[PDB]
């Protein structure tokens, strides 16, 4: 039975807050398709050739 | 059926006595008279745009 990941609570208040001191710069990549191919067909040819 | 025969660089095997693509569709067979392997390339064909 899957996990969905591993579970961390939040050290939550009403008054204390974590800031970042350092960071870092990522590259992701996402890919999307953009066409499909040209295709195209004779019916008559296809059909009843010669 | 109709095309265009030419020569070809296929090593049939003895017994083998037709060619087909992955579309089954004939590629190429060999001369009863003479043991040699000759491509079918169906005639050239399209549409014409104006
Ligand atoms: C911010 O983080 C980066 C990497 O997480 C730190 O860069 C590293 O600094 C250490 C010094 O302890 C070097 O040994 C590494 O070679 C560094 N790596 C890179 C990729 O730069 C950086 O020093 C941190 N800066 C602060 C202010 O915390
Ligand atoms: C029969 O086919 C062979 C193979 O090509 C050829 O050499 C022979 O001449 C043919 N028969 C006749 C009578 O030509």
């Amino acid at each position: 039975t899957m996990s969905l990941g591993v579970e961390n609570s939040v050290a939550y208040s009403n008054n204390s807050i974590a800031i970042p001191t350092n960071f870092t710069i990522s590259v992701t990549t996402e890919i999307l398709p953009v066409s499909m191919t040209k295709t195209s067909v004779d019916c008559t040819m296809y059909i009843c050739g010669d | 059926g109709t095309g265009v025969l030419t020569e070809s660089n296929k090593k049939f095997l003895p017994f083998q006595q037709f060619g087909r693509d992955i579309a089954d569709t004939t590629d190429a067979v060999r001369d009863p008279q003479t043991l040699e392997i000759l491509d079918i390339t169906p005639c050239s064909f399209g549409g014409v745009s104006v």
